Parts: C-alpha cells; sequence; structure tokens
C-alpha cells in the first residue's frame, strides 16, 4: 500500500518561516516526482512546488506565488521530500498536501495533509455567554463562544448526555483576528422548567474549560 | 496559467438519480483533463485520467467524456458514498491547474426553516460588545436570505452568516446570522429584527425583540 505521511503544520506569525515533511512508503522513492499541493477556501486547490528524481538533476519548480521563498528537497535515503517556507503570508494559511505527480500528469497518490495557518493572533480562550430560550413546542437555545485564537474549541451539552437536535456552528474569523462560534440545540419548551442545559467549552490552545448554565432570563 | 471553469458549483441529487457535471478549460487541454473525489474531511482521491479512462479500483459507475476544451464527469446512479466534492485538473501544460470544485449534495423535498432570535445576554453587555443572533433551524435548500432590521433601518457590513453542513439524518441545514455592534451603538435604538426570506416559507418570517423588555 502506497503512504505519504506529511508534518510539521502549525501556527507561525507573518514574516515567519516554517518547514514541513513528508515520509513516503510503498513505491520506489527516487524514480518518482513529489509534489506539495494547497488546499484553502479561497483558492481551492493550487499546486505550490515539485522536486523531480536525481535521474534528471533532481529538478526543483515553484509557483509564482511561492518562488522565491519556498524551497522543497528531498532525502531519498529517508523517502522524505520537504518544503521549507520563509517569509510567510496570511495568504499562505492552509492545507498543505505531500503528493506524488505521475511524470507530468495526474496527482495519483495524496497525503492526509498538514495545517500551515500564518497570523498575528494571539492565541487567546472564548468568552462563553448564554443564548438564552425565549420567554415566547420546541424551543431553542444555545452558548456564543467569542473571540478565542486560534482553532480549534469542542462544545458539549450537559457533559455528552444532550446530542439529539445540536448545531454547533463553523467558526467565523472576525476582523479582529479572532474567532467566534454559536452552538444551539432544539429541546421540548416543556422541558425548560424541569431540565437544566449547560454547554461546556473546551479551548485546549489556551487551556480554558467553561461550563455555562443556560437558564430563561428573568 | 490554463484555468479550469467548474459548473455548476453546487450539485443536487435524489437517491438514484444519474448525475454530470462540467469542467471548462480557458484553452485548449487535449485529453489531459483528471478527475478527482474529496469526501468531507478526508483527501483527494484520483477518479479519471485523461478524461475518460477509469482508474483501477473505482466503481463502474463513473465515467469521464471531452476533448479540447469541455469536459464532463458521470455518476450513473449516484450512491450516497459519492456525496463529496469533485475536481478537474489539467496536465497539458505548467502550471498544473485544478477547477474550483463541484460540491454533489443530497437533494431533498423543501423544508422552512424555523427561526429564532436571541437578544445579547447582560454578561456580554458588561463587557462592551452586543451580539444579536438569528437562527434558521433545519431548513432546504441551503439558499436563504436574512436581512438585519434596526429600528426599522436595513443593516449591512456588520453582521457574518454561519452554515452547517448537511445534516446525515434529515439533510437539511441550518444557518445563524449574528449581528455585533458595540454595547453604545445597541443601546441607540430599540427594535431589533430579523427578516428571513426561504422558498419554503409562504411568506419572509421577521423575529424582533424590543431592547431591554422581558
Amino acid at each position: 500500500e502506497v503512504k505519504l505521511e506529511e508534518s510539521g503544520g502549525g501556527l507561525v506569525q507573518p514574516g515567519g518561516s516554517m518547514k514541513l515533511s513528508c515520509v513516503a512508503s510503498g513505491f520506489i522513492f527516487s524514480n518518482h516526482w513529489m509534489n506539495w499541493v494547497r488546499q484553502s477556501p479561497e483558492k481551492g486547490l493550487e499546486w505550490v512546488a515539485e522536486i523531480r528524481s536525481k535521474s534528471i538533476n533532481s529538478a526543483t519548480h515553484y509557483a509564482e506565488s511561492v518562488k522565491g521563498r519556498f524551497t522543497i528537497s528531498r532525502d531519498d535515503s529517508k523517502s522524505a521530500v520537504y518544503l521549507q517556507m520563509t517569509d510567510l503570508r496570511t495568504e499562505d494559511t492552509g492545507v498543505y498536501y505531500c503528493s506524488r505527480n505521475y511524470y507530468g500528469s495526474t496527482y495519483d497518490y495524496w497525503g492526509q495533509g498538514t495545517t500551515l495557518t500564518v497570523s498575528s493572533a494571539s492565541t487567546k480562550g472564548p468568552s462563553v455567554f448564554p443564548l438564552a430560550p425565549s420567554s415566547k413546542g420546541t424551543a431553542a437555545l444555545g452558548c456564543l463562544v467569542k473571540d478565542y485564537f486560534p482553532e480549534p474549541v469542542t462544545v458539549s451539552w450537559n457533559s455528552g448526555a444532550l446530542t439529539s437536535g445540536v448545531h454547533t456552528f463553523p467558526a467565523v474569523l472576525q476582523s479582529s483576528g479572532l474567532y467566534s462560534l454559536s452552538s444551539v440545540v432544539t429541546v421540548p419548551s416543556s422541558s425548560l422548567g424541569t431540565q437544566t442545559y449547560i454547554c461546556n467549552v473546551n479551548h485546549k490552545p489556551s487551556n480554558t474549560k467553561v461550563d455555562k448554565k443556560v437558564e430563561p432570563k428573568s | 496559467d490554463i484555468l479550469l471553469t467548474q459548473s455548476p458549483a453546487i450539485l443536487s441529487v435524489s437517491p438514484g438519480e444519474r448525475v454530470s457535471f462540467s469542467c471548462r478549460a480557458s484553452q485548449f487541454v487535449g485529453s489531459s483533463i483528471h478527475w478527482y473525489q474529496q469526501r468531507t474531511n478526508g483527501s483527494p482521491r484520483l477518479l479519471i485520467k485523461y478524461a475518460s479512462e477509469s482508474m483501477s479500483g473505482i466503481p463502474s459507475r463513473f465515467s469521464g467524456s471531452g476533448s479540447g476544451t469541455d469536459f464532463t464527469l458521470s455518476i450513473n446512479t449516484v450512491e450516497s458514498e459519492d456525496i463529496a466534492d469533485y475536481y478537474c485538473q489539467q496536465s497539458h501544460s505548467w502550471p498544473f491547474t485544478f477547477g474550483s470544485g463541484t460540491n454533489l449534495e443530497v437533494k431533498r423535498t423543501v423544508a422552512a426553516p424555523s427561526v429564532f432570535i436571541f437578544p445579547p445576554s447582560d454578561e456580554q453587555l458588561k463587557s462592551g460588545t452586543a451580539s444579536v443572533v438569528c437562527l434558521l433551524n433545519n431548513f432546504y435548500p441551503r439558499e436563504a436570505k436574512v436581512q438585519w432590521k434596526v429600528d426599522n433601518a436595513l443593516q449591512s457590513g456588520n453582521s457574518q452568516e454561519s452554515v452547517t453542513e448537511q445534516d446525515s439524518k434529515d439533510s437539511t441545514y441550518s444557518l445563524s446570522s449574528t449581528l455585533t455592534l458595540s454595547k453604545a451603538d445597541y443601546e441607540k435604538h430599540k427594535v431589533y429584527a430579523c427578516e428571513v426570506t426561504h422558498q419554503g416559507l409562504s411568506s419572509p418570517v421577521t423575529k424582533s425583540f424590543n431592547r431591554g423588555e422581558c
């Protein structure tokens, strides 16, 4: 079985540097052309860099958007390909895949991807505010999880006992550079006077854990 | 670079339907178009090479056709494991480039959103900020229009929307629209209203509240 396994992603400030690595197995590594391809919501899939086989002087090729800033290399004794990045930009943010290109045609094998986040935001835990069930069948309530960085947070309800009807929305980046999301749940109106509802928020990058009891507003 | 235009961006498929999607190159690319599948949280997977050649181990319901500039991927009866994004890629000339992708989603009958509005909490107000949240729960299709009105003034530029992935059990979407103001701006006005337009509603739904009343 062919396997490509990337590592080295993470958080870095603009102007920063970071090196990605990929280890291959299941094919004759030194015969083949190894690539980095990145993916972002704004630009989709973009080829980044290629290093060809030593038999053809192991030539390197770069996308214009990274030329002069990124360096691709390989160590055939380790079945490894590397991507050294420098002068990083916010728009370099994305998921970086190691990939084999079959001699100038398809990208016929891909890794699992490693995430690069280029941002000047400081690591920070969220504030959690109740979305109280309206005093006016089915009721909706939730928690607003505001101003944290970086991703992700996890949200459960009643320590995981409540899962049906929960919607934890994807985070949105605010102009401040911090993320915000809401987690909401629909429950029977009749249960508001008999059942407590608590959202459990965990933000591991800041070692923040918050339990917020959500109740009707008096 | 050669640009690949994929259409539609979103294709809705009923279970059992035969579907196809399109990839158009901005110049001649011969037969050098390759197709990939990417499931949620997964990596791209090569399905079809050189416009029409299926890869070994790929199911027979996938087939591709086309040459020159216009290419088509077809799935003769979609299965649930085919719900994914699909990308084309050209290797006719350097650098190699990818289309923007077609998302395949589950088609179901129309379902109207259930709409809820949440005032900012007292706790948040004490911090200097007010977030007003409008929730659209379990609706289909995904297209919806949400407009904020503050003392009858239509708001622009101060809200953000977020949409869930399609629900695995009922195939609906949910959406949040969050209006963010400073505390001072929030306290300058009284009536906060979210107006929701959706195909499933016989008339647009407004949920509103008066600031500081309950």
